[PDB]
């Protein structure tokens, strides 16, 4: 069975991690307890890439590239590979893990996206040449999850598109992640130690900011991340009466389109939270710690938030917006109690 | 049985009163249904059987009435 | 007009404050900073939760007026939040040394006719004393709404402290404490001539850069290369033309068109700034007595024609309007590099 996740690259990484005996969802994602509000807003002028005030959520914390690298003693390296080196790179990376290969959505027939390269590039995992000379590609996004065939010429055309709005040109993440025998024997020890460290990070509730050409980026970690997120999201309540109007200007239609997309993006982060929290509970169960947290279900609380988000971006109305805020406040409460109870046992 | 309940749930979502619906009819890869119909299916499952987490939301699980019925059966133990 | 204006609100606002302390912003500060940059936000190191889309734009702002205005005057251009009970006293204190850009939502400014949305970004206005009835006078720095508008003290405090506050404008002021000392005031045209040389050298040095942020990898390129790289990158959005031509769009395909059209609107606004900035450089060069030596090239006109092409494309996303924008940008790039070389020779 192909592994998958709410974010394509996480699904892809889970497949590569399994090749080298690592359970990414449980031992890497599930070992990294995190909760962060992120904002992009007006900072110091000029910021030419600041198109809008934007808010989202992340349960990814430091992220799987950082954790998978230090836990395996390997590397997760971004490169733009020249075309003359791409196939050799794909064969070479396979010995030690594998490769995430980027391509436009319109290069992937199963995405049914011939007419658009999409907002962001897609990614797949090359999984060898089949008997007939065609590449097997693993799709790690849950909706499309499975294995697909692509000819080698079509793969190289996909890696070097023209034009190239996303800059996919030979873009790979090389995962050279195969642990030593002594490290493989201790992965659950490392997962235990990462779990405690992320819990302490969460309770430390750090915040920061940075000025960029795309805006001031602000973040807030820990128990107040979701309360802060909900307070900020109340600012998009204008979308409800605006989305109900039927005669919208180009500019108002853009405001609604961007507002709906903010809640779509947020909903994918809530799906990821439910995925990650489920990983945490599988980790805690396998460590023998399920005792000290009782039956708290932060996975279920985030699943309910994700469903509220889907309902809201599908139908932008005040009832659906209020339900999302309630579900997020509940998830915040279950998270902080779960985190405190779990850290007590570590 | 579940397949009967799933076919009953889907008929009123289809493009036409005469849209052919069998257990193997392709629902999403065919653009017969869109994600507002998926929302109705998720919400029906949530209220009647066992609520589904994101890992169950796959085209393999949702693309046919037979696949949906199998999803509810598998997830309701 | 009685009020100065520009194609970016905050620039127009800054121009009014600068004039109060004897600084011509468009000539001595914007015009003294020759710049050309392509900017892209794209995928980089995971995770990047604020990366919602690949985005490309242009800037002729370079380091920007806050940097240039502060160092040329020896003052400060400082952002802060003040509580409601200190806002009016902060406005009076700033006025004694320059002035304030006061943030507020578009929907708080009746003259913008934007009641139903706080817009994508917050607005700014410049408090400009009080009218006879005690209403505050607010300078609108954007050319499209140029002027001075009255707002009651009660309404100005309600506008500065919105609830809810999507843009985080609550009590936000950008304080321009920019009055130069007498000694510095006498040196401004000397400092402007130094800045003019220094930006042209930066432009010709044509440096590039890349940062990784939670909002994406941000790539930039300065110099003669900037517009040719931008045009090559914008070709990636040719897919908008056939898509916007189709009549029955999914929420998804409608979103793609809306966001793509918005990319071209933001870019068009930066083309207007380039035209403004180049005109300022031509004024600076004229006043330094160099216009005769430098010659009759008009990079301001070339960027204005690029702006018209952008507006035409924004109204109708079609392959001919896209190609016309690319031709206009290439022509602006050619005038810019010929002008930059002739001017730097005379400095």
């Amino acid at each position: 069975q192909t592994l998958h996740a709410p974010h394509s690259e996480v699904g892809c990484a889970a497949n590569v991690a399994r090749r080298v005996g690592v359970d990414l969802a449980r031992q890497v994602i599930g070992a990294h307890w995190a909760s962060r509000m992120l904002v992009r807003e007006v900072g110091t002028f000029p910021q030419p890439l600041l198109d809008r005030t934007q808010v989202t959520f992340s349960a990814q914390g430091e992220g799987w590239p950082a954790l998978l690298a230090r836990m395996t003693g390997g590397e997760v390296t971004s490169r733009h590979v020249p075309r003359e080196e791409l196939l050799s790179t794909l064969h070479a990376d396979r010995a030690e893990g594998g490769t995430l290969l980027f391509m436009e959505d319109r290069a992937c027939p199963w995405l049914d996206s011939a007419h658009s390269p999409g907002m962001l590039p897609h990614v797949v995992v090359p999984d060898g040449v089949a008997p007939d000379g065609s590449w097997q590609l693993i799709e790690g996004h849950s909706w499309w999850r499975g294995r697909y065939a692509m000819s080698e010429q079509d793969l190289l055309a996909a890696s070097y598109p023209d034009p190239d709005p996303h800059h996919v040109a030979g873009r790979v993440l090389s995962l050279r992640i195969r642990p030593s025998a002594e490290r493989a024997a201790q992965l659950d020890t490392l997962a235990r130690q990462e779990l405690a460290a992320g819990l302490r990070t969460y309770l430390a509730a750090e915040c920061g900011e940075t000025e960029t050409p795309a805006g001031r980026i602000v973040w807030a970690n820990g128990p107040q991340s979701v309360p802060l997120l909900v307070e900020r999201l109340r600012g998009w309540d204008y979308l409800c009466p605006l989305a109900a109007r039927n005669d919208l200007s180009t500019e108002h239609a853009r405001d609604v389109a961007l507002g709906r997309y903010l809640f779509l993006a947020l909903t994918d982060e809530l799906a990821f939270a439910a995925y990650a929290r489920a990983g945490t509970l599988r980790l805690v169960e396998g460590l023998g710690l399920a005792g000290a947290v009782g039956g708290l279900r932060p996975d279920e609380a985030w699943r309910l938030a994700w469903r509220s988000g889907q309902k809201l971006y599908r139908r932008l109305d005040r009832q659906n917006l209020s339900a999302l805020f309630s579900a997020l406040e509940k998830a915040a409460e279950v998270d902080v109690e779960y985190a405190r109870r779990l850290l007590k046992e570590l | 049985s579940l397949l009967v309940d799933v076919l009953e749930l889907l008929r009123p979502l289809l493009p036409s009163a005469d849209t052919e619906l069998t257990p193997d009819t392709e629902l999403f890869s065919s653009q017969l249904l869109d994600s507002l119909a998926l929302e109705e299916i998720q919400a029906a499952i949530e209220s009647r059987w066992v609520p589904l987490p994101p890992e169950e939301l796959t085209l393999a699980n949702f693309n046919t009435p037979a696949a949906i019925a199998e999803t509810i059966a598998r997830t309701s133990t």
